RNA sequence: GCCUGGUGUCUUGGGU
């Protein structure tokens, strides 16, 4: 709930999770780099607090503007066996071997967004086009293609890659044939191919 | 689709000429797609959402122009400022500090495991660095793996002598670390640094599986390491504290004495400046300089050990200002380069009186996070952060 | 809603002004197009009938 | 000395003042009292000061090039409709801007 | 060589000292013991009639996750393996369970101890739902007001825990070792002095202190390793212990075999 | 819909074996062993008994990618001892190991039964 | 041919006992979409 | 000429320091013996002192290094500033070669001076930007690379080759030969939509 | 009550304790402004409560005082984006789209203010046990 | 068989940085102005100040690929305590008798102070470093 | 319709990083992967491939 | 929405103790020593009771729909 | 016994 909003990277099974002394494994491990740029540090504090409550058996009041201390949080942590600060010894799941740093771990209470990628996930080979534009037609629900915008033109100007531009815009896409007069420059042919 | 089939790959905005490159592929279970990690900045990727977009060419004469003018290892180099866009980033880049420090050694069964995990390594194990009473190697030694060899570098810092004794500076002789904490400035995407050197001497196939190589050796020895953070590492002790404390009050006394002399006539007017700019801008370089002055009383407290320093000393995420708020002082508000304006008649809230020019009144966040902001405080700090 | 539009960017009608301390919500505030524009009413508010 | 507001060929005429370095952050002033060559550096300086303030570098031959496109017509062409569409370039490339 | 030290015991877990060992060998234990170990659990639902408030595969999840009685799994036969048509009597078990609530008021809780065995190899202790007592009603599945009615069959198979965390014989397995850190294997935080913020194992006095002069032993290895093992009932405790080292003998004899064969 | 099938990690297809053995001629005496539908369970057990033998000089694993339930060791010894037969060595000394610490479990349980 | 959309269960192999409907039968491979997971797998005529 | 991914921050040695400084580290006299090159680091020691046919070169070596020195401090770079992006790193390219050829040793060099000063004129006259012999174009082509000559001439110049490098002959040309190579190898390529 | 027009002319004490002068150094906790500019405050009025300055969104935040202010910006908005249960009457009503997640639980960590808004009644997500680790690099 | 043997009086023990390294500075009992300065790991050779230490640098330790030291062969190593394998990276050839050596151990840095004709030898590849008692 | 279009042969998903997964690697989920097609040319040398 | 069978973090059952927990309440235990006289030492499972939301009670007031 | 078409224009709410 402090805006640390991230995508499952990949699964672990139970065994080779770490694990603390207790056998207690965390159900999910974000990475340390989120707090120190984003100094959201009141999600180490509600997982700080909300160790003490699972412990004691209480839901904590983290009312903000309230006379509720870290210190007096850490006080009672320490007196129910655990280090006060939250760390815990653990231990690799693959070797056995003891981490040389401890690890913060506690409850914390996490919300699942709306956003799945079998939602997300899109894919177009050949398919249905626009009756007007002959172009691929626009969105998921239809079969789509993706948009090759102005600013991706740009780019592969940049790298020179002249012939896979030309290849993009026609032959990828909307490619057609028409007939011309050499003498009037119009499109105005008539041209019926089985009779030459 | 099949293995190596070379793709472009693509996120949107396109702002600049990597945010298209060619990758090959790697067909894998599940449904993302995968990148390493080392190219997230060029895209300026991240994995909080992101979407990305891939596009297959059609013909023979299209996947040659791929991978002949657009694959990744030739875009290593940007030509914006003569220097990398890629380096060493975030976990492995944290990493590799703790790793190439002067005290990290490694026993002997954990060393075979990472030498094996580097692809290009030759089969041959080098000799430990102590071999008696117990075969240990340092972790310079390691990395020096990773290195090609024929590559010399030399940076110094600050002055240092061949002897170093902060650990600082940088050598690197026939491909092996001699000294130096390995950090943002060598393996960073800094020009001059290790990628730019090896892409100079190398060429870019060599220089693409430095990047590989670095990556897994870290994260294997980062695995085994362990790294964490926690609400202990933001607290600084109670003596440091006072001496925190005592720099904010006299700079509350210092703001005082300047309002005293502005409605005495006492004060010095700036050139080019009324008396309401010129008080306005002496209030605001006193109150930038006092946090800067906590800050950087907090910082010098915090211990080696500790695991924000670590992270700021890599250069991997944070920096000065960011332990000085979130231990010492959050310091002054802006909004639109001025102190907080006074949007009720003559105040900022209805809980101060008219015509108060004090710190608390215009907007000084005197609590660190840590401690908590007060109410007032809270608000002031929402308006700057709405600006943004 | 405040129905101003998305033509004329400047800043005045989205900024956080200070009389709406107790108000509207300090925090709550879409991201994008409509960000400072449209608001929501802090807890306790009421509005006169 | 440094001023508000700008008059550069007044004030170099001005006895004490160096006559062979004053410099204006108006180009458009520049252009008129000093020619096209002195607008070209003119243009230059006044574009890397905004780039390298906030500590960032770019390779010179960028900048260059965008202002030798600005002056190659020898009065300043702006990058807006007024200055773009004004080129001998043909309609189908003009139309898409 | 290696010796054994049983501290308490129970019926659902065993706590031990396990010595002489090299760390990787108690490691592999443990992992074997949560991952390896087969056990019973049910892995089809037919539902003929679902008029409950819940939805059908929510029931049938949690179904699956009702720990079985799998004490006799070893002479029996993966579906994967058996040369049977459809499924048979060699290779699982049939559940069967019926409620209905009678009545305009009250509610009827459908426990576990409704699911009635149907068939199953017999005569192998096998397939019944796992109970405290003999009064114990058990694992809370449904509830049902009046007209509703839930009607299942169920089909329990042998599998892994590999496979899905359901087949697992373990729950937590509490696992530690050199409680005062003379190997010094961690590196201690601290704000003022480590030893007073930093609490005791549970297991400090079963072993002695360093002492205040002593030289660090560069040369001593890990040596004991003190273990819990906790089980859902499905088996019993000391069970889990002897067929986890007999599934990881199993696995290495088969990596022998195919040394041998390759030539 | 892209996930893979969970029994895929321990049931072995048909046309893969379960093990195989090729050589490293870059250097004498070395080969690689490619483990099938296998983890980091049976690989660090192996490896450990491995390094404490005199005559193996070289001892290593890895895991590829923890998606794909294989792994592949690295063996070399010195010139008198053939790898692959050092490898046998090490498995029946573990499978010995073990069988006698089920025994003496076994004893230590029914006393405090 | 006879028996494409009829319903189905499986006697062999690791899909044994599940119950699907015959999407394609082009020929000795079958398409059966099982019913249990949403998937659509290709199966031998024989099973 | 250049590409942009192949130039890097050089400093052109012949921008800071005193005249004095400068003196010191780039002046040889054949006969003030004192003032001249160390007799442990060449073979030849004895037939140089006095010759004043060698001294000729010498002399007009260091009458170039002074012309460059006024055009660069008085023209150039008026503020003084003397780290550039400039083209092929030569400080690279030399402690490569002192790598391959083990160039530690006391052992005296066999490598001649007028070897050092032809060799260095002659190849400036080998960085083709442009080709072709129309007078126009050999004029565009020396100004195209007056700057990057200037920093060559700066390291490549006598006492340090001998003194400070210490390059025998079969590193010397090849030096020579790689930064010959790499010039080209940095140019832009026609096509390039920069 | 007081609307925004009024507000102008009244002086609010932010607490009850601020009320009246009092007679601490503990280097953790926050400090109180001094408010030495003005002598003698003669207060109008007194707040109820500080955090109901916070709207429906903002209040299901645990300790926003201690927040970067974007992130509760961000949290606002993806609050209204979290599967939890709507109504208890989904099985009856045929909405578009609807989401009910199995086992929802109510937070170890809670403000009053969600008593009114029987967030603890229909709770939108679940207590992960976290750990805060660097571990495979598969979380970068 | 070796390259360099003196004795050495140890200084200065400086810890402060890390938990695991030391620097000591020595000064050769028998010989004023031939100093070195040497880094050395606390846990598994603790010294002390005033301590004395026999220090031996040579090319070999024979009376590529590292292997694990049968027990039945024998080197130089076996009569030490404390065995160091590096690099030389700066050979200084000074002033009037300044000669310093610096050497790297894996990081582990190293200078040796002193005189050309205790030092000509030294101008080697690798060395390692003993360190007795 | 003309500076910019929609195209055909392309994919679109949310992304996840792999630290062991090469610089000039994308992996590609097996069902895009069946999407996609490439039109290879039958050779001498590849047709019984 | 009904208590869960297991432990999400550590795969201890918990289904069978929610009607025991409810009870203890009525006799005035305090809700950390009702958790304890059901043995749920580790703290996993302790979220799992102390925290769960019993929803199937509002659920089933709605009239079956047959 | 091969081919095989399902909309648009807006508005609003969201994602990076
Ligand atoms: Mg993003
Ligand atoms: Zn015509
Ligand atoms: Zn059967
Ligand atoms: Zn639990």
């Amino acid at each position: 709930r402090h805006g640390q909003k991230g995508t499952i990277g990949v699964t672990y099974r139970h065994e080779d999770m770490p694990f603390s002394a207790e056998g207690i494994v965390p159900d999910l491990i974000i990475n340390p780099h989120a707090i120190p740029s984003r100094m959201t540090v009141a999600h180490l504090i509600e997982c700080l607090l909300s160790k003490v409550g699972s412990i004691r058996g209480y839901e904590g009041d983290a009312t903000p503007f309230t006379d509720l201390t870290v210190d007096a949080v850490s006080n009672l942590l320490r007196d129910n066996g655990y280090q006060s600060r939250g760390f815990e010894v653990m231990y690799n799941g693959h070797t056995g071997k003891k981490l040389m740093a401890q690890v913060f771990f506690g409850p914390t209470y996490y919300q699942r967004l709306r956003h799945m990628v079998d939602d997300k996930i899109h894919a177009r080979a050949r398919g249905p086009v626009q009756v007007l534009t002959r172009q691929p037609v626009e969105g998921r629900s239809r079969d789509g293609g993706l948009r090759f915008g102005e600013m991706e033109r740009d780019c592969m100007i940049a790298h020179g890659a002249a012939g896979f531009l030309k290849e993009r815009l026609m032959e990828a896409s909307d490619a057609f044939r028409v007939h011309v007069c050499g003498i009037c420059g119009l499109m105005s042919v008539i041209a019926n191919l089985k009779k030459n | 689709l099949m293995d190596d089939d070379p793709v472009l790959f693509n996120r949107q905005p396109s702002l600049h000429k990597m945010s298209m490159m060619a990758h090959r592929v790697k067909v894998m279970p599940y449904s993302t797609f995968r990148l390493n990690l080392s190219v997230t900045s060029p895209y300026n990727a991240d994995f909080d959402g992101d979407e990305m977009n891939l596009h297959v060419p059609q013909s023979e004469e299209t996947r040659a122009e791929l991978s002949q003018l657009c694959a990744v290892p030739l875009q290593i180099v940007s030509p914006q400022s003569n220097k990398p866009v890629m380096g060493i980033v975030q976990d492995t880049l944290c990493g590799v500090r703790k790793m190439t420090l002067r005290d990290t050694f490694i026993e002997y069964e954990q060393v075979m495991n990472m030498l094996f995990w580097v692809p290009s390594w030759d089969g041959v194990v080098p000799q430990p660095a102590i071999l008696k009473p117990k075969p240990l190697w340092t972790g310079k030694q390691l990395l020096s793996i990773a290195i090609p060899s024929g590559i010399h570098l030399q940076r110094t810092d600050g002055g240092n002598s061949l002897l170093s004794p902060k650990d600082n500076g940088m050598l690197i002789v026939d491909g092996k670390v001699m000294f130096g904490v390995v950090d943002k400035k060598t393996v960073g995407s800094g020009g001059g640094g290790l990628i730019h050197t090896v892409m100079r001497e190398k060429g870019p196939k060599i220089c693409a599986e430095l990047f590989g190589n670095i990556q897994k050796v870290v994260n294997y020895w980062l695995l085994h390491n362990g790294f964490s953070i926690g609400i202990g590492d933001a607290i600084a002790d109670a003596s440091t504290m006072k001496e925190i404390t005592h720099a904010i009050s006299s700079a509350k006394e210092q703001v005082q004495e300047i309002i005293y002399k502005a409605q005495h006539n006492e004060l010095e007017l700036k050139p080019g400046m009324t008396l309401r700019e010129s008080f306005e801008g002496e209030v605001s370089r006193t109150l930038n300089d006092a946090r800067d002055s906590a800050g950087r009383s907090a910082e010098m407290n915090l211990k080696d050990l500790n695991n924000v320093k670590q992270m700021v000393s890599a250069g991997s995420k944070g920096s000065f200002i960011n332990i000085a708020q979130m231990s010492a002082c959050v310091g002054q508000q802006m909004v639109e380069g001025k102190r907080i304006a006074f949007g009720f008649a003559d105040r900022s809230l209805p809980h101060f009186t008219k015509d108060d020019f004090s710190p608390e009144s215009k907007g000084f966040v005197e609590n660190s996070y840590l401690r908590g902001l007060t109410p007032q405080e809270f608000f002031f700090h929402a308006m700057a952060g709405r600006e943004g | 809603n405040t129905p101003i539009g998305r033509d004329g960017k400047l800043a005045k009608p989205r900024q956080l002004h200070n009389t709406h301390w107790g108000l509207v919500c300090p925090a709550e505030t879409p991201e994008g197009q409509a960000c400072g524009l449209v608001k929501n009413l802090s807890l306790l508010s009421g509005i006169s009938i | 000395l440094e001023t508000d507001g700008i008059n550069l060929a007044e004030v170099m005429a001005v006895p004490g003042v160096d006559s062979s370095r004053t410099y204006s952050n108006s180009f458009v002033e520049i252009l008129s009292v000093l020619g096209i060559e002195a607008t070209r550096s003119s243009l230059y300086k006044e574009i890397l000061n905004v780039i390298a303030f906030d500590g960032s570098y770019v390779n010179y031959r960028h900048m260059a090039l965008l202002v030798d496109v600005m002056t190659s017509r020898g009065y300043l062409m702006a990058i807006t409709r007024h200055g773009i569409n004004r080129a001998d370039t043909g309609a189908l490339m003009r139309c898409s801007f | 060589e290696p010796k054994v030290n049983i501290i308490n015991a129970q019926d659902d877990e065993v706590e031990l000292m396990l010595s002489d060992v090299n760390l990787s060998l108690a490691n592999s234990l443990r992992r074997t013991m949560l991952a390896e170990v087969p056990t019973l659990a049910i892995d089809l639902v037919e539902i003929k009639m679902n008029t409950s408030v819940l939805a059908d595969e929510f029931i049938s999840h949690r179904l699956g996750l009702i720990p079985l009685v799998s004490e006799d799994v070893e002479e029996m036969k993966y579906s994967r393996d058996c040369t049977c048509e459809d499924y048979c009597d060699e290779c699982s078990v049939v559940l069967e369970l019926s409620a209905r609530h009678e009545g305009e008021e009250g509610t009827t809780d459908v426990y576990s101890s409704s699911l009635i065995k149907v068939s199953g190899p017999g005569n192998l202790n096998v397939g019944e739902p796992v109970r405290r007592d003999d009064y114990d009603q058990g694992i809370l599945l449904c509830k049902l007001r009046n007209h509703q009615e839930l009607n299942i069959r169920c089909i329990a198979k042998k599998g892994i825990a590999k496979e899905h965390a359901k087949w697992s014989p373990c729950s937590a397995i509490a696992f530690e070792y050199d409680p005062h850190n003379k190997l010094k294997h961690t590196d201690f935080w601290f704000e003022v002095d480590a030893k007073k913020e930093w609490p005791d194992s549970k297991y400090a006095t079963w072993e002695e202190p360093p002492k205040p002069g002593e030289v660090f032993d560069y040369k001593a290895k890990p040596n004991r390793f003190y273990m819990t093992v906790e089980t859902t009932g499905s088996l019993k405790a000391n069970q889990v212990f002897s067929r986890g080292i007999k599934t990881l003998q199993e696995k290495l004899a088969n990596v022998l075999f195919e040394l041998e064969n390759s030539r | 819909m892209n996930a893979p099938d969970r029994f895929e990690l321990f049931i072995l297809p048909d046309d893969v074996p379960k093990l195989k053995i090729t050589p490293d001629s870059r250097v004498p005496n070395c080969i690689i062993i490619k483990f099938e539908r296998e983890d980091h369970t049976l690989a660090n057990l192996l490896r450990e008994e491995l390094a404490l033998y005199p005559d193996v000089t070289f001892v290593a694993y890895k895991v590829e990618h923890p998606l794909f339930a294989n792994f592949v060791m690295r063996l070399q010894t010195e010139e008198g001892t053939r790898p692959k037969q050092a490898l046998e060595r090490a498995c029946a000394s573990i499978i010995n190991k073990l069988k006698t610490l089920d025994h003496k479990f076994n004893e230590e349980w029914n006393i405090k039964n | 041919d006879p028996t494409l959309n009829k319903t189905v269960k499986i006697r062999q192999g690791g899909y044994k006992g599940k119950i699907g409907i015959v999407k394609e039968a082009n020929g000795d491979r079958f398409r059966v979409e099982l019913h249990n997971p949403n998937k659509t797998i290709p199966i031998p005529c024989s099973f | 000429g250049l590409d942009g991914t192949q130039v890097e921050r050089q400093t052109i040695d012949t921008i800071p320091g005193s005249d004095k400084a400068f003196h010191k580290r780039y002046y040889v006299d054949l006969m003030d013996e004192k003032n001249s090159i160390k007799p442990d680091v060449i073979e030849y020691a004895a037939d140089i002192l006095g010759d004043v046919e060698l001294q000729k070169e010498l002399n007009s070596e260091y009458e170039q290094l002074v012309s460059d020195r006024k055009f660069l401090r008085e023209i150039v770079f008026v503020n003084g500033d003397h780290n550039w992006p400039l083209p092929v790193n030569l400080r690279r390219i030399i402690q490569n070669a002192q790598q391959i050829f083990h160039l530690d040793r006391a052992k005296a060099s066999d490598l001649t001076i007028p070897e050092i000063i032809h060799g260095v004129r002659d190849l400036c006259k080998k960085l083709f930007v442009l080709r072709g012999e129309n007078e126009l174009i050999k004029e565009a082509q020396q100004n195209a690379t007056s700057l990057f000559q200037c920093l060559v001439r700066a390291r490549l110049a006598t006492r340090r080759i001998l003194e400070e490098f210490r390059l025998n002959r079969d590193a010397f040309e090849w030096v020579l030969g790689t930064i010959e190579a790499q010039f080209q190898r940095s140019l832009v390529h026609p096509g390039e939509m920069v | 009550y007081v609307d925004g027009e009024e507000e102008e002319t009244i002086m609010i004490a932010m607490t009850p304790e601020d009320l009246q002068t009092r007679s601490l150094n503990d280097t953790a906790k926050r400090i109180k402004p001094e408010m030495s500019t003005s002598s003698h405050h003669t207060f109008t009025h007194c707040e109820i409560h500080p955090s109901m300055i916070l709207g429906v969104a903002a209040s299901i935040i645990p300790f926003p005082d201690h927040n970067q202010s974007p992130r509760n910006t961000y949290q606002s908005a993806m609050g209204k984006q979290a599967m939890g249960v709507f109504l208890t009457n989904y099985n009856v009503r045929m909405d578009t789209m609807a989401n009910i997640l199995y086992y929802p639980q109510k937070p170890l960590a809670k403000t009053q203010a969600m008593e009114y808004l029987k967030f603890r009644e229909l709770p939108a997500g679940q207590n992960a046990i976290v750990a805060i680790a660097c571990y495979s690099g598969y979380n970068q | 068989s070796a390259l360099f043997d003196d004795i050495f009086t140890v200084q200065t023990v400086d810890n402060g940085r890390y938990n695991k390294v030391s620097r000591i500075i020595g000064i050769s009992t028998t010989n004023s102005a031939i100093k070195l300065t040497l880094d050395i790991n606390n846990e598994m050779f603790p010294v002390s100040q005033d301590d004395s230490l026999t220090v031996t640098l040579a090319n070999s330790l024979s009376l590529k690929s590292w292997r694990p030291p049968k027990p039945t062969d024998k080197s130089l190593a076996d009569d030490y305590d404390y065995v160091m394998f590096g690099t030389v990276y700066k050979f200084e050839e000074g002033d009037e008798d300044k000669i310093k050596v610096y050497v790297s151990f894996g990081g582990l840095l190293m200078c040796l102070e002193g005189g050309y004709k205790s030092l000509a030898s030294l101008k080697q590849d690798n060395l390692y470093i003993l360190i007795r008692r | 319709n003309l500076m910019g279009k929609r195209v055909d042969f392309s994919a679109r998903t949310v992304i996840s990083g792999d630290p062991n997964l090469e610089l000039d690697q994308v992996g590609v989920p097996i069902s895009i992967a069946k999407t996609l097609s490439y039109p290879e040319t039958v050779t001498q040398y590849n047709i019984h491939r | 929405m009904i208590i869960p069978v297991r432990c999400f973090s550590c795969g201890k059952v918990v289904g069978d103790k929610w009607d025991a927990y409810l009870r203890l309440l009525e006799e005035g235990k305090q809700e950390g020593d009702a958790l304890d006289e059901l043995k749920l030492k580790r703290y996993c499972c302790r979220r799992m009771v102390l925290t769960h939301v019993d929803l199937i009670e509002k659920f089933l007031r709605y009239n079956p729909l047959e």
